[PDB]
DNA sequence: CGGGTTTTTGTTAAGGGCTGTATCACTGTG
DNA sequence: CACAGTGATGCAAATCAAGTGTGAAGCCAGACAAAAACC
DNA sequence: CACAGTGATACAGCCCTTAACAAAAACCCG
DNA sequence: GGTTTTTGTCTGGCTTCACACTTGATTTGCATCACTGTG
């Protein structure tokens, strides 16, 4: 398997 | 026999109705989130509340979840007092 | 260095509901 | 025997901050087992 | 041009659903 | 009787809250005082 790379996955009581 | 209201059943007459649930809640939790389950449901209950019109609600329940604000200083309970044209007794 | 992938945030319009503020002719101490 | 103020004063009652080791309670695991209201 | 009310009423702001699309920020690797 | 709901329990293990003592150190509650205002 080969990393696609994304935006990293924060907390979701740190999101809007 | 029927069944009742959910809110006026028990603390322990209320699990059989989220034992089904609490299994695809936690497994999400895991896989997507990390494993919290308070968390994803104050995330969940705050939707709800907020797409039910309950905003006042919601903003109670994010207080009591932070810091608790309550309590107000005597220099802005007194300048109410003042500027509010109070009495003392009042 | 820059596509590629993943994730974050916003946008379009029709309705409903709560919340905030301007507007109206007046008040009083003279 | 009008009644709701009017605010400062002062004493009594209530709550708490300091120290650690207990008790007492709620809940988790998945499963088994009796009461009770409609047919 | 005194200035802070005084309360009922009506209109604007902010925000929720539908769903598909668009602008933008963080890593991966050729 | 059937069916569904509603409570009950099972033991080991976990967390969470209350208290057992003492001595002060505050914070808070409420009665007292001679008066007003509408006639």
């Amino acid at each position: 398997h080969i990393n696609k790379g994304g935006r990293p996955r924060q907390h979701l009581l740190s999101l809007t | 026999r029927p069944r009742q209201h959910l809110l006026s059943l028990t603390r322990r007459a209320q699990k059989h109705r989220l034992r089904e649930l609490k299994i695809q809640v936690k497994e999400f939790a895991d896989k997507e989130e990390g494993g919290d389950v308070k968390a994803v449901c104050l995330t969940l209950f705050l939707l709800a509340l907020r797409a039910r019109n309950e905003h006042r609600q919601a903003d109670e329940l994010e207080a009591i979840m932070q810091g608790r604000g309550s309590g107000l200083q005597p220099a802005v309970c007194l300048a109410i007092r003042v500027n509010t044209f109070l009495s003392c007794s009042q």
